[PDB]
DNA sequence: TATAATGGGAGCTGTCACGGATGCA
DNA sequence: TGCATCCGTGAGTGCAG
């Protein structure tokens, strides 16, 4: 599925927030903090790791995803190269 | 209306007989992939790509 | 100073509240202020009501609630978050089977709520949703475009709820169908819904022409569940026609009020239509088994007797008044919400039926998500929801009240032509004439009328007075366009003795054509003139003497308003300026009759007869979308008694209550030795001086710190490389002190982020060698200023993570936003224009002894071009101006109402009166006559301007009159050959300054994959050179200049590194190689298996890739 | 790794005009 | 054979975005 595969056994894991995190939301009438993650996620899980966990589950954005509601431009054209000399 | 068609079909033969290009050629076994830096993959300010 | 009113129109009713069309509608679908028991089925209900319950177990709804938000309405602006309610909903599942009974209230996500004014806070932004027109539901016929007598019928429900549907008669005399472009006899349905042969020509019976055409027992010899399964296979060709899916396809269309929604609106306009009561809004029923039509015949009844040419068969104008209608925000977003709600119905019967068919309860049946996601959507990338306008106060309310043609359920640009875009005539007194943007949107997007409101159906009515006998009554009534079209309505200005009509011909539409008609035939009588247009444009004082194109851009144009710090309300007013302040909800005015407690340039509090001490604190300095200072300051001083609905505060653009899009100035209208140029401007000096056209604007800027797979981005003062000089402005942490002055060049934030696995190579690794210091591991990547832009550091924020109430996006640290401020005077280069559509640019700012000026030592303010008005034909600012000259001298300002105002004599009455002003104060100080009004005034007899033989005084008079003046060349002394025209008139600064303009650039960005410049002033741009300026240099054969262009000014990397080194070398540049464009267009065609091949011109290959891509 | 489970699901609508290739009295 | 009829292709410039 993801432009970027990673490891099943870290996808199962991803999968487990998004569940987790989901019910407490359903019991907050509001969105989760990391905190309030990692609590319900148990042992071995702190703010941090609920953190970096999100940080690579974020799918890539197109490069021509379109900008503005015309659509002569696109996102990727504001994009500086900044390998080339 | 034979000669007509005749024409139209025998203009694709002699554009492939004058060129030197297979028929067959319209059909890839091997599909071609274009450079990565072309089609890039790169992380935007926010360390997103 | 006084304020002479004109006008002899009594208007009955007001201007009713302006933002009822943004904040009416919402309410009226989210009914938080209802008790649930007592909410009608609407909006955020009827989608509720609509999808529920749901199907084998069943799942049914009770009841919602909204609770109130998480934080108030500034504090999501700050913090990037959105003004939105929790939605809670209460469910009760029960057991298809056994009468389980479980009920939880789950919770749904956030809805977002809409402010005081109209508006909505949408991370932290404040958007409008522009209300959207389109064709209406209901069924029509329109004469078809091939034969010139059949006629094309057609049936159209709410967008997205519902296929259209054709009954065009066919050339083979029985009536045909189209559904999803399948077309095939109409008879085979009627069948289907249990109809027989005789019950046609007992209910035709007359047009044995088509009637007895319509039949044809090929289908007849069928029971009804029999052509059932006959059409399924006309429309799924493949699907095994099972009379259990053949019932389910045809209802999942025609008769399921589930994906089959005429319009609330259509239910009423194909009842009145086709005279027929209707159940529900859905073309056919499903009752005792079988189907039951509701539509189809009567629509059927209909065409045919048009078809020959009964009467009251009339077609139907699409684009009337009456056929199109308005999609209002709260009903735009119950849409997107029957959608969520819709998509959460194919999550929860999924666990339904597999998982677990008894351990289950409501809360751990919803996923609340396709919700949650639908409303995020709307809001934050529909056609519909803009980036909101407040400019000045005007903008907002303005947009507000938008109208587009396009849109999710509209039209695509393509798909709009003439018809849609043209001013109908039932537009009377709905949506403007004039307000819409020229360009390529003309005429879709659209401005509602000022008296004009929306009814519950959603189309647009407007008032008029009723009259009886002759008499006019206060009773008024609104109409939509096509009950209108019933009365001969008499004109707004229709003259009156007391209340009944005093003329004997009276100017009345019947139809919208214009008729001549006695006071007998009168029933109707327009409420005002101010009915017939937009807000902004019932802003035009003077409205008809301007032409309509011009009327247009004095109209557009002030929405630009840019808001100055010494604003002023226009001396020649139209009414409205007061009412806007008020509505724009921008001013800040008194809740119940008082006494004042304190006040101060922060906060004003009130002792109310009530008791209550009141603290309305000021909204001082906040930064609007557009970067416009958006400035309450107080108009009360300690202890003023105030009765109800005073003032306590202006707004910006607001002076003492009224709109001050700009200011007052002293113009003389007269060529100018070429900088008054094709519309251009020239100044007096003495505007900047006392800091006229001055206004405040800001920019934020914004930097965030990441963490990195090298290291943590530090939020430093600490910078490598960088001269203390290059950092005397920031604090400790590296911020710029609140109130410093930046330039372009000068850090606003320090950064450091870690170098690469280009750590020092060995040719930098050296250079430090020998200077003794090593390789430093971090980097500059402070946020400097951008070129052309700075100020005055006025705020700075702050958001780490690990400080309370905040968590930001994963994986940043902290973010840092410095706000800047800076005060504009007026410059050579910005952008004036007044209300009639002059607008021009500052051409030149001569110093006050070089205006032109009258014999009294007064210099001038503007010096527009007579050129401007012939071919232009806005004849107002001739007016205004002359009757701001008059007020000049009295001391004036005068309210004019649009299309009822002060007429020739009623002014130059008044400029008599200023004549002796400013001419008596002189022949009594010390003065006569000056020998050069003669040589003038000699003149003017020669052009008639004056009658001979009067004394100068009389003659002098009788220019004013004229609203001219003699004026003195401030270069010489000697005086313009002529007499000129000079008056007072109102001028806006409009938003569009050289400042926010001036770019270029030497070098700068490049795109990944073409290694041409980036595009755009605030990445650097580079300008297109398009194939139209190829063009351009290909006819001048400049060869080298283009080439140029195409090589080393673009994207030949190779010969562009050449050539800046070839400059700072101070050598010529560089031949050019091939562009890198060109060879991405190789690589390109061979990914689609083309050979493409450069060659010599012995035929054999070329390498444009220098063996790199070879073996 | 083992009750049994055996053919989908959303269509989307108001432009236009020309030229070429295909079907049909 | 002549002529419906469908399918695929176009539909202005740059700048803000």
């Amino acid at each position: 599925a993801r432009t970027i595969r990673i490891p099943v056994h870290m996808v199962e894991t991803i999968n487990k927030l998004s569940r987790t995190a989901r019910q407490l939301q359903q019991e907050l009438g509001r969105e989760p903090t990391y905190e309030e993650i990692a609590e319900a996620m148990g042992p071995g899980w702190d703010a941090k790791r609920v953190e970096e966990t999100l940080k690579i589950a974020q799918e890539p954005v197109s490069l021509e995803t379109p900008i503005g509601d015309e659509k002569d431009s696109f996102y990727g054209d504001f994009i500086p190269d900044e390998h080339l000399p | 209306a034979r000669r007509a068609k005749a024409r139209k079909r025998l203009e694709v033969v002699r554009a492939f007989l004058d060129s030197g290009n297979r028929p067959e050629w319209m059909i890839l076994e091997a599909v071609p992939v274009l450079p990565p830096d072309l089609r890039p993959m790169v992380q935007v300010d926010g360390g997103r790509f | 100073m006084e304020i002479k009113r004109f006008g002899r129109i009594r208007e009955v009713i007001p201007l009713p509240p302006l933002t009822e069309i943004q904040v009416e509608s919402y309410r009226r679908a989210l009914q938080a202020d209802v008790p649930p028991e007592k909410r009608e089925n609407v909006g955020i209900q009827a989608a509720f009501r609509e999808t529920f319950p749901i199907e084998e177990l069943v799942l049914d709804f009770l009841e919602y609630r909204l609770g109130e938000p998480p934080f108030p309405q500034d504090e999501c602006r700050e913090k990037d978050l959105t003004y939105q309610a929790p939605l809670y909903a209460r469910l009760q599942l029960i057991h298809k089977d056994t009468g389980l009974i479980k009920e939880d209230e789950v919770f749904l996500g956030h809805i977002p709520l809409m402010t005081e004014d109209g508006s909505f806070i949408i991370n932290g932004a404040d958007r409008v949703i522009v209300s959207q027109i389109h064709r209406s539901p209901g069924v029509y016929f329109t004469p078809d475009p091939a034969r010139p007598g059949r006629y094309i019928a057609s049936i159209i429900p709410l967008p997205k709820r519902g296929p259209w549907i054709d009954l065009e008669v066919e050339p083979n005399g029985v009536v045909s169908m189209k559904v999803n472009k399948r077309k095939f006899p109409l008879v085979l349905l009627l069948r289907v819904l249990g109809y027989d042969q005789e019950t046609l020509a007992r209910e035709l019976g007359a047009y044995g022409e088509l009637v007895q055409g319509l039949m044809d027992e090929s289908v007849f010899a069928m029971r009804p569940e029999e052509a059932l399964i006959r059409l399924f296979t006309l429309l799924r060709p493949g699907d095994p026609p099972k009379r259990d899916k053949a019932v389910a396809y045809v209802y999942g269309l025609i008769a399921d009020p589930r994906r089959y929604d005429l319009g609330e609106a259509g239910r009423y306009k194909a009842e009145e239509k086709l005279g027929i009561r209707l159940s529900g809004r859905t073309l056919a029923r499903f009752e005792d088994g079988e189907f039951k039509d509701e539509v189809f015949l009567p629509t059927l009844r209909y065409l045919f007797a048009l078809t020959a040419g009964v009467p009251g068969h009339e077609v139907d104008d699409i684009d009337h008044l009456g056929n199109r209608r308005i999609r209002t925000v709260g009903e735009l977003m119950t849409d997107q919400f029957r959608v969520g709600l819709a998509r959460l119905a194919r999550g929860v019967r999924e666990r339904m039926l597999m998982g677990s068919e008894d351990s289950l309860t409501p809360a751990k049946l919803v996923n609340s998500r396709p919700l949650e996601a639908a409303i995020r959507e709307f809001f934050s990338r529909s056609q519909l929801s803009q980036f909101k306008d407040e400019t000045n106060p005007l903008s907002s309310l303005r947009h507000k009240r938008r109208i587009s043609a396009l849109g999710p359920g509209g039209l695509t640009r393509e798909r709009a032509g003439f018809d849609v875009r043209d001013v109908h005539r039932t537009h009377y007194g709905r949506i403007c004439p004039v307000e819409t943007p020229e360009g390529a949107n003309i005429g879709l997007i659209t401005s509602l009328a000022a008296y004009a409101r929306v009814d519950e159906l959603g189309f647009i009515r407007t008032p008029y007075r009723r009259v009886v006998g002759g008499v006019v009554t206060d009773e008024v009534v609104y109409m939509t366009a096509t009950e209108e079209d019933r009365y001969t309505i008499a004109q707004a200005n229709t003259p009156l003795e007391g209340n009944r009509i005093a003329a004997e011909r009276v100017v009345a539409r019947r139809k919208g054509e214009p008729v001549i008609v006695s006071p007998e035939e009168v029933e109707f009588m327009d409420v005002s003139p101010k009915q017939v247009f937009s807000v902004n444009t019932n802003l035009i004082p003077f409205l008809e003497h301007d032409d309509a194109n011009r009327a247009l851009m004095g109209s557009n144009m002030q929405t630009q308003a840019v808001p100055l710090i010494r604003a002023q309300a226009p001396v020649v007013m139209t009414g409205l300026e007061e009412r806007v302040v008020r509505d724009s909800l921008a001013a800040l005015y008194a809740e119940e009759d008082g006494e004042v407690a304190k006040v101060d340039g922060n906060r004003i509090v009130v002792r109310y007869e009530d008791g209550r001490l009141v603290e309305y604190p000021l909204r001082r300095f906040y930064r609007s979308n557009q970067g416009t200072a958006l400035d309450q300051r107080p108009r009360v001083v300690v202890g003023q008694r105030v009765r109800k609905g005073d003032l306590l505060a202006d707004g910006p653009a607001s002076e003492n209550g009224f709109l001050a899009l700009g200011q007052n100035v002293l113009v003389a209208i007269m060529p100018f030795d070429g900088y008054n140029f094709e519309d251009a401007i020239v100044i007096s000096e003495e505007l900047l001086k006392r800091d006229f056209y001055t206004s405040i604007h800001i920019e934020r800027y914004e930097i965030e710190a990441r963490d990195t797979k090298l290291g943590p981005e530090r939020i430093t003062r600490d910078i490598p490389h960088l001269s203390e000089a290059a950092l005397r402005d920031l604090d400790e942490e590296g911020v710029v002190r609140i109130g410093a002055e930046v330039k372009p060049g000068d850090i606003l934030v320090g950064r450091t982020s870690f170098k690469g696995e280009s750590e020092p190579t060995p040719e930098e690794r050296l250079l430090r060698s020998i200077f003794g210091e090593k390789a430093r591991d971090v980097k500059d990547t402070s946020l400097r200023v951008p070129p052309g832009e700075g100020g005055i550091v006025v705020r700075t924020v702050r958001l780490r993570r690990g400080d309370p109430g905040v968590e930001l996006k994963p994986g940043v640290r902290e973010v840092v936003r410095v706000y800047v401020a800076q005060k504009r005077k007026l410059q050579v280069g910005d952008k004036l224009a007044n209300r009639h559509g002059n607008k021009g640019v500052v051409a030149k700012i001569l110093p006050v002894e070089d205006m032109p000026h009258l014999p009294d030592g007064t210099p001038v303010d503007v010096i527009l071009n007579p050129l401007g008005v012939p071919s232009r034909m806005n004849l107002g600012q001739i007016l205004e101006t002359h009757l701001g000259l008059a007020g000049y001298f009295l001391g004036q300002r005068y309210i004019s109402p649009i299309f009822d105002g002060a007429k020739e004599p009623e002014i130059k009455e008044l400029l008599a009166q200023a004549f002796e002003v400013y001419f008596g104060k002189r022949k009594g100080e010390g003065f006569g006559v000056d020998k050069r009004e003669v040589e003038v005034l000699r003149r003017a007899e020669k052009l008639g301007l004056v009658t001979p033989g009067k004394t100068p005084e009389e003659q002098l008079k009788e220019l004013f009159l004229q609203g001219k003046v003699v004026l003195y060349d401030g270069r010489t002394g000697e005086p313009i050959e002529g007499p000129i025209v000079v008056g007072q008139m109102f001028i806006m600064k409009l938003y569009h300054m050289v400042e926010d303009k001036m770019h270029a650039r030497s070098t700068g960005p490049y795109s990944l994959i073409t290694q041409q410049p980036l595009g755009g002033k605030a990445q650097f741009g580079g300008q297109r050179f398009g194939e139209m300026e190829v063009w351009a240099l290909e006819a001048y054969g400049a060869a080298h200049t283009l080439q140029e262009m195409l090589t080393l000014k673009s994207d030949d990397i190779e010969g562009r590194n050449a050539a800046y080194e070839a400059i700072i070398k101070g050598e010529d540049v560089p031949e050019p190689s091939v562009p890198e464009s060109f060879r991405v267009l190789v690589k390109e065609l061979q990914a689609l298996a083309l050979d493409v091949q450069t060659l010599d011109e012995k035929d054999n290959p070329v390498d444009i890739f220098e063996g790199l891509a070879s073996k």
